[PDB]
């Protein structure tokens, strides 16, 4: 996270970190959307151009953490995947369209004060909260700048940018299954996700029911916190109908 | 879901939560 702050303990109960079993290595962020289902970005598992094609036997999950390094005994919960699901129409050889993947835990995790699911958006919520100007929250243990690994979970609130601006800022073909967020050149503030933040959640709090909803998944970005450049997020609500896999 | 045990359930607002609501206005 670029221009972030250390999060308070228990800020993001749904935060999940995708790990490489051997050698231990942090690969991505992810979110706990149920006691047995973790949501992440497909590019965290499959992206041929970089030689990525992770199998269940290569991955591992660590939930309830705060420190990037320290193994927090009894707060933290390590688990292994059962099956990985990557969207059938995930376009990796073009614009990363449908950058979404579901990870099914082998054994149901035990919720606690540090482990709790996030809500998925519904029509009403998506309609009321998805508006340019409205700020959302991104969290992760990724680089603090273009590589800086944070010792503690970072957090940053970023505003939703209007589509015309998102499209104009890049050459990549933006689809409706993705949106961008970040401060504009004149907005006088900075911040953005970065390497290691991919897969992490972008959440918004609903004043209607006091509940946090995941509106997007940290997807691609051309650099970290670059002027005129915005970070892209997988549009969760538009892909909720696929999220079919769970049933 | 979305109700954090150490925050929403404790009726405690997190440090930056204010920014989000302000942006809605
Ligand atoms: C797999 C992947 C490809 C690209 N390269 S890219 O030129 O931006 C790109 C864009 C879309 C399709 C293909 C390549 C970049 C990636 O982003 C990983 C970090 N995500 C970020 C999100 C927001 N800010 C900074 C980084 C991950």
């Amino acid at each position: 996270i670029v221009e972030g702050q250390d999060a308070e303990v228990g800020l993001s109960p749904w935060q999940v970190m995708l790990f490489r079993k051997s050698p231990q290595e942090l690969l991505c962020g992810a979110s706990l959307i149920s006691d047995r289902w973790v949501l992440t970005a497909a590019h965290c598992l499959l992206y041929p151009p970089w030689d990525k094609n992770f199998t269940v036997d290569d991955l591992l999950v660590r939930i309830g953490k705060h420190s990037r390094t320290r193994y927090e005994r009894k707060v933290e919960k390590i688990s292994m995947l059962d099956k990985i699901y990557i969207h059938p129409r995930y376009n990796w050889k073009e614009n990363l369209d449908r950058d979404i993947a579901l990870l099914k835990l082998k054994r149901p995790i035990e919720l606690s004060d540090y482990i709790h699911p996030v809500c998925l958006p519904d029509k009403q919520t998506a309609a009321k909260l998805l508006h340019a100007g409205f700020k959302g929250r991104v969290t992760g243990w990724g680089n603090r700048r273009e590589t800086v690994q944070p010792s503690v979970l970072q957090v940053v609130n970023l505003p939703l940018v209007e589509r015309p601006v998102c499209k104009a800022s890049t050459r990549i073909r933006i689809t409706d299954n993705m949106f961008c967020a970040g401060y504009k050149p004149g907005e006088g503030k900075r911040g953005d996700a970065c390497e290691g933040d991919s897969g992490g959640p972008f959440v918004m709090k609903s004043p209607y029911n006091n509940r946090w909803y995941q509106m997007g998944i940290v997807s691609w970005g051309e650099g970290c916190d670059r002027d005129g450049k915005y970070g892209f997020y997988t549009h969760v609500f538009r892909l909720k109908k696929w999220i079919k896999v769970i049933d | 879901c979305g109700l954090r045990p150490l925050f929403e359930k404790k009726q405690v607002q997190d440090q930056t939560e204010k920014e989000l609501f302000e942006s809605y206005i």
